[PDB]
C-alpha cells in the first residue's frame, strides 16, 4: 500500500459549493 | 514503510519517519509496532489531524483544477483508488476544496493523491448533508513543522559558548541533550552534564540511557577513571567540587541544563564554566527557556496556554472564588512561601480537593507523589521553575515570592523580603509547566499582578561571589561572574577570598553545617573554628530567634541552657521548621 495512483480507478461525486460553518472541538457544520 | 491501517478506526501514512492521522481517531496515545517509535509531537484540531514522530512532513496542496482521488483502504476490505472532481467547502478563515466519496466510519485517515505522485491531503473528516449525501474536507497540514534537530558544531569549539533557549517543548532534554552527548563521545570529549535538582538530573539518566553516564555524588570530590564516560551532577555539587578538591577535571564540554537557575551555587557555576571558556580550554552549553537577557512573560508553548488575568487568594478564602474549585482538572499553584502553602492548601482540602505541597527541602520525597498519586492540586514555592514536569491543565499563579536581601543598613543581617513580585523570567518558567501537552482544552494560565525587572539587592549575587572568588585555578587567573549577570552585583573582584583554615571552614560551614553562604562567610571570615558554635548565643538581644511565637531555647553540648541569639541573623535558617530544626540541630553542636 504505497503512495501509487491508480488509473483504473473509478470516476464519481458531485461538485457544488457549499458554506460550511467549522467550529474547534468537532470538524464541520452548516 | 507505506501505508498502514491504525487499529480498524483509524488509516495512517508513514512517510518521514513519523505518523500522520486525526486526533477523533485514537485520541492521543501509543501505535504499538515493532521497535516502538510512536507519541504525540503536534496536534491540530481546526485542521483535524496529529502528526507525531516528526513535526509534519505533507508538502504541495490541491490547487483548484487537478483532479483528487482518494484510497480507500477500509476495515475488511482491499484499497480501492476512487477517481474524484474535488468540491469547496467554503469556510470564515478561507474556502478549502472537499470531496463527496462514500465511505464507513472507521477509514479515516486514508491518503489522496495529487493527479500523479504523492499524498496532497489527509481524507476522512466532513460532514453529511441532510439533502444530499456525503461529504469530506481536503484537509491538510499546511504549513509542515520543524521537522527534526541535528548538532551545529562550533557548539563544540573550544572559546565558545553556547545559549540554547527555546519554550517548554521542546526536547532539550529527551532529543536534543543526548544528541549532544552522543556528538560529544564521537569526539572523544569530557563531557559535564549540569542538573538543577537531583531528580532532574534522574529525568535525564532516563532519557541518557544507553550512553556512558555516571552520576557523581557530592559526598565525593573528585572521581576520574581512565574509561572514558560522562559526568552527570548537580550545579551544587560541581560548585563544591570546585571548592574542596584540587583534582578538578579540565572538561572540554559543559552542558548546563536550567541556565537560569539564580541559586548562589548555578551563579557560581557558570561564572566558573564561563571563564573556563575564555581560557580557550572548554566548550559551554546553557540551556534555558529564559536566559538572563529575556523579559518575555508569555513565551511561546508548543500547545495553546489561555493567559488569564484575575484575582488570586493570597491566603484562605470562603466565598467568591467558585472558579479556583469548579475547575475539574489538575492544578499547580505557585506560592511564595511554605508558611502561604500550608494556608492556601488546608483551604482546599476542605473543598474535598487532594493537594500535594512541594518545597526545596521535601522536593526529592514529594515530587514522585505527584505522578504516582492522583492528585487534583499541586502547592508549591518557586523550586518547581527548574526542570519539574506536572500533567497538569491549569497553572494559578500570584506571581509572587520571597527574596534574600542582605540589609547593610546598621549590623548586616540577611531578610527575606517578601511577598514581593517574581521577575519576568520566573513568571515565564511558572507559566511554562503547561501548553506542554496538545489537550483538547488549551491550557490556562491564571495570574495575578506584573512582574518586575529589577532584582539587584537579590543576596544570591553577593552570594554566589562568596562562592566564585574562594574557587582557586591555574592562574593569574580571577573566576567572575557571567557577562550578563555581572552587572548584578557591585562587589570588586576577589574581595571575598579567604585564606587556608578561614577558606577551609567556609566550605564546612555549608557543607556539613548547612549553613547559608553569606552565614557561613560571616563566620568563617570571623575566624571562628567549625566546631565552635558559641557564636550562636553571643548576639543582640534583637537578634533573638523565635519559633511558633516563642523564644528558642537550645540545650547546648556541655548540658547548658542557652537562648538561640546567633550573632549573625541570617533570616533563611529559621524561614521554615525544617530549616530551624537543622539551625538547632547545629546550634546544639549535633553536627
Amino acid at each position: 500500500a504505497n503512495v501509487q495512483w491508480d488509473e483504473m480507478a473509478d470516476i464519481t461525486g458531485s461538485s457544488p459549493i457549499i458554506e460550511v460553518k467549522q467550529d474547534e472541538d468537532g470538524s464541520f457544520s452548516i | 514503510e507505506g501505508v498502514y491501517r491504525i487499529m480498524q478506526v483509524g488509516v495512517g501514512i508513514h512517510m518521514e519517519g513519523v505518523f500522520h492521522t486525526m486526533w477523533h481517531v485514537t485520541r492521543g496515545s501509543v501505535i504499538c509496532h515493532e521497535t516502538g517509535r510512536l507519541e504525540p509531537s503536534w496536534a491540530d484540531v481546526r485542521n483535524d489531524m496529529i502528526s507525531y514522530g516528526g513535526g509534519w512532513r505533507l508538502g504541495d496542496k490541491w490547487d483548484k483544477e487537478e483532479d483528487v482521488q482518494v484510497l480507500a483502504i477500509e476495515p475488511g476490505k482491499n484499497p480501492k483508488h476512487v477517481q474524484t472532481k474535488p468540491g469547496l467547502f467554503k469556510t470564515l478563515t478561507g474556502e478549502i476544496g472537499a470531496v463527496t466519496l462514500d465511505f464507513k466510519p472507521g477509514t479515516a485517515g486514508s491518503p489522496i493523491i495529487n493527479k500523479k505522485g504523492k499524498v496532497i491531503g489527509l481524507y476522512g473528516n466532513g460532514v453529511v448533508t441532510k439533502s444530499g449525501d456525503y461529504v469530506s474536507a481536503i484537509t491538510q497540514a499546511e504549513r509542515i513543522g520543524e521537522p527534526d534537530y541535528e548538532v551545529d558544531e562550533d557548539i563544540f569549539r573550544k572559546k565558545r559558548l553556547t545559549i540554547m533557549d527555546l519554550h517548554p517543548g521542546a526536547g532539550k532534554t529527551k532529543r536534543i541533550l543526548p544528541s549532544i552527548v552522543r556528538e560529544a563521545l564521537k569526539r572523544r570529549l569530557r563531557t559535564l552534564i549540569l542538573a538543577p535538582t537531583r531528580v532532574v538530573a534522574a529525568e535525564m539518566e532516563e532519557a541518557l540511557r544507553g550512553l556512558p553516564i555516571r552520576y557523581q555524588t557530592p559526598a565525593v570530590k573528585s572521581e576520574h577513571t581512565g574509561r572514558e564516560i560522562v559526568d552527570l551532577m548537580c550545579h551544587a555539587t560541581f560548585t563544591t567540587r570546585l571548592l574542596s578538591s584540587t583534582r578538578v577535571p579540565n572538561y572540554n564540554l559543559i552542558v548546563m541544563d536550567e541556565a537560569h537557575f539564580t541559586d548562589p551555587c548555578s551563579v557560581a557555576a557558570r561564572g566558573y564554566i564561563s571563564t573556563r571558556v575564555e581560557m580557550g580550554e572548554a566548550a559551554a552549553i546553557f540551556m534555558t527557556a529564559t536566559p538572563p537577557g529575556s523579559i518575555d512573560p508569555f513565551p511561546q508553548s508548543n500547545s495553546p496556554i489561555e493567559d488569564i488575568e484575575r484575582e488570586i487568594p493570597e491566603r484562605s478564602w470562603n466565598t467568591g472564588f467558585d472558579w479556583i474549585t469548579d475547575y475539574q482538572g489538575k492544578t499547580v499553584w505557585f506560592v511564595p512561601s511554605i508558611k502561604a502553602g500550608n494556608d492556601i492548601a488546608n483551604c482546599l482540602r476542605k473543598s474535598g480537593k487532594k493537594v500535594i505541597q512541594l518545597s526545596r527541602k521535601t522536593f526529592d520525597t514529594e515530587y514522585p507523589k505527584t505522578k504516582l498519586t492522583d492528585w487534583d492540586f499541586v502547592v508549591t514555592t518557586d523550586i518547581s521553575e527548574m526542570g519539574a514536569n506536572f500533567r497538569a491543565g491549569r497553572v494559578i499563579d500570584p506571581r509572587r515570592c520571597l527574596k534574600p536581601v542582605i540589609l547593610t543598613d546598621g549590623p548586616e543581617r540577611v531578610i527575606l523580603a517578601g511577598p514581593i513580585p517574581v521577575t519576568p523570567a520566573s513568571a515565564a518558567q511558572r507559566r511554562g509547566r503547561i501548553g506542554r501537552n496538545p489537550a483538547q482544552e488549551d491550557d490556562q494560565y491564571v495570574f495575578s499582578g506584573d512582574p518586575l525587572k529589577n532584582d539587584e539587592d537579590h543576596a544570591h549575587w553577593t552570594e554566589a561571589k562568596m562562592l566564585l572568588d574562594n574557587i582557586y585555578t591555574p592562574e593569574g587567573i580571577i573566576p567572575t561572574l557571567f557577562g550578563p549577570e555581572r552587572e548584578k552585583t557591585q562587589a570588586i573582584d576577589g574581595e571575598f577570598r579567604l585564606r587556608g583554615e578561614q577558606r577551609k571552614t567556609f566550605v564546612e560551614l555549608m557543607r556539613r553545617g548547612d549553613l547559608p553562604v553569606w552565614l557561613s562567610y560571616k563566620v568563617a571570615s570571623a575566624g571562628i573554628s567549625y566546631k565552635d558554635r558559641e557564636w550562636c548565643f553571643t548576639g543582640e538581644r534583637n537578634n533573638q530567634i523565635l519559633e511558633e511565637n516563642m523564644e528558642v531555647e537550645i540545650w547546648t553540648r556541655e548540658g547548658e541552657k542557652k537562648k538561640l541569639r546567633p550573632k549573625w541573623l541570617d533570616a533563611r535558617v529559621y524561614a521554615d521548621p525544617m530549616a530551624l530544626k537543622d539551625f538547632k540541630e547545629f546550634a546544639s553542636g549535633r553536627k
